[PDB]
């Protein structure tokens, strides 16, 4: 009946059904990329719903897209965390390097210790995935002399 | 240790002292890998009953009734540097034999692990076989000659003996020197473990890669200090492979 305005999709997102016009009691979800949510107040989700209205107005508005973040990163014993430059972000796509406490740890090759942030939240490495390396004990290397 | 030089401060950081609650030493060890202690397997029981010859869980020292101290260097007085350590389990080679001391090594796990830095971290261990004649330094805290007790870690460096000339020379004496067993020390005798020297390490230097690696553990010798007579040592590269299956430790 009413036609309800032009929807504008969220950046980093998106709106379905893509109609020409929309009428009442039509029905679009509201979704974000991968590696983003849909945010409502603090909360996230994977998609939202508004409807055409009777009186040509829109549910609600259309929300942001918020990247995903992976948080804090798993505690390495005897382990170093280095971020990827500046910021310290834990969020979508960045990464972190573990290393082991030099001089009397050693890290397992295993891995590159390269864990980057995935779209579903997890610190995952090519190798361990999701599981953390490994510090070693270096042995048989005193740090005093012998005369 | 018989006819040995006071050990250099720090340069021993692997060497554990095995002691009752009290303090009293009774043997010494060796840190391996994070929270491993290896000594002699017959440092971990009671004195036998020659008319029953065989070893039960009965006669086996209980975790609660010893300690482990790292990073120590005086006998008897104390560091900063020293860390007291309880014990968890305790487990001594599967084919053991207090009788003839064949397999006597034994594991002990620490109920809390050592903080590692420069006074305390762990011997590597071996990667092959030891050459004849390679020099080792035998270390530990047990009676000197004249049987006074050192104030300090003492320590011996002794060339190995061949295993057939080991066995040559402990025949006289109906003494079996066996494939586990290493044996260090010269003729003329004077340089040998002893009595609270028993689990202490015996290592060597490797290059170029500058690493120290654990050879063996003090395990018997007839007399200590006297002639014609070799100290016998446990051969860690023999049992190897037990050490890295209950233990899981790498180089």
């Amino acid at each position: 009946g009413n036609e309800c305005p032009e929807l504008q999709p969220p950046v980093h997102g998106k709106i379905e059904p893509s109609q020409a016009k929309y009428f009442f009691k039509d029905q679009v979800l509201v979704s974000c990329d991968t590696g983003y949510k849909v945010l409502k107040d603090n909360v996230e989700m994977d998609t939202f719903q508004i409807e055409c209205l009777k009186d040509g107005t829109w549910s609600n508005k259309i929300p942001t897209c918020k990247i995903v973040d992976c948080r804090a990163p798993g505690e390495l014993e005897h382990g170093l965390i280095t971020f990827s430059t500046r910021n310290n972000l834990t969020t979508y796509k960045s990464e972190i390097k573990y290393s082991c406490q030099e001089p009397y740890y050693k890290m397992l090759n295993n891995n590159t210790g390269i864990y980057t942030c995935s779209a579903q939240g997890v610190w995952m490495n090519k190798v361990l995935g999701r599981s953390l390396p490994t510090c070693l004990p270096v042995c048989g290397l005193p740090k005093f002399s012998r005369k | 240790i018989f006819n040995g030089r006071p050990a250099q401060k720090g340069t021993t950081p692997w060497i554990a002292m095995l002691s009752h609650l009290n303090g009293q030493p009774f043997c010494g060890g060796s840190l391996l890998g994070s929270s491993w202690i290896v000594t002699a397997a017959h440092c971990l029981h009671q004195s036998l009953d020659p008319k029953d010859p065989t070893l039960r869980d009965s006669d086996l020292l209980s975790p609660s009734d010893f300690k482990i101290i790292l990073g120590k260097h005086w006998r008897l007085r104390s560091d900063e540097n020293e860390q007291h350590l309880g014990v968890k389990h305790t487990t001594l080679h599967p084919q053991y034999d207090p009788n003839t001391f064949e397999n006597d090594v034994a594991l002990v796990e620490l109920l809390e692990s050592p903080v590692l830095n420069a006074f305390v971290m762990p011997i590597c261990l071996p990667e092959g076989p030891q050459q004849e004649g390679a020099m080792v330094i035998v270390s530990g805290w047990g009676k000197q000659f004249l049987q006074r007790f050192p104030e300090t870690l003492m320590e011996i460096e002794i060339p190995i003996v061949d295993h057939s000339t080991c066995q040559k020379a402990y025949a006289p004496l109906k003494k079996k020197v066996t494939r586990d067993m290493i044996c260090a020390g010269e003729k003329e005798g004077g340089k040998d473990a002893c009595a609270g020297d028993s689990g202490g390490p015996m290592v060597t230097l490797n290059r170029e890669r500058g690493q120290w690696y654990l050879v063996g553990t003090v395990s018997w010798g007839d007399d200590c200090g006297k002639k014609d007579r070799y100290g016998v040592y446990s051969y860690i590269h023999h049992n190897k492979d037990w050490i890295q299956r209950v233990t899981g430790v790498r180089n």
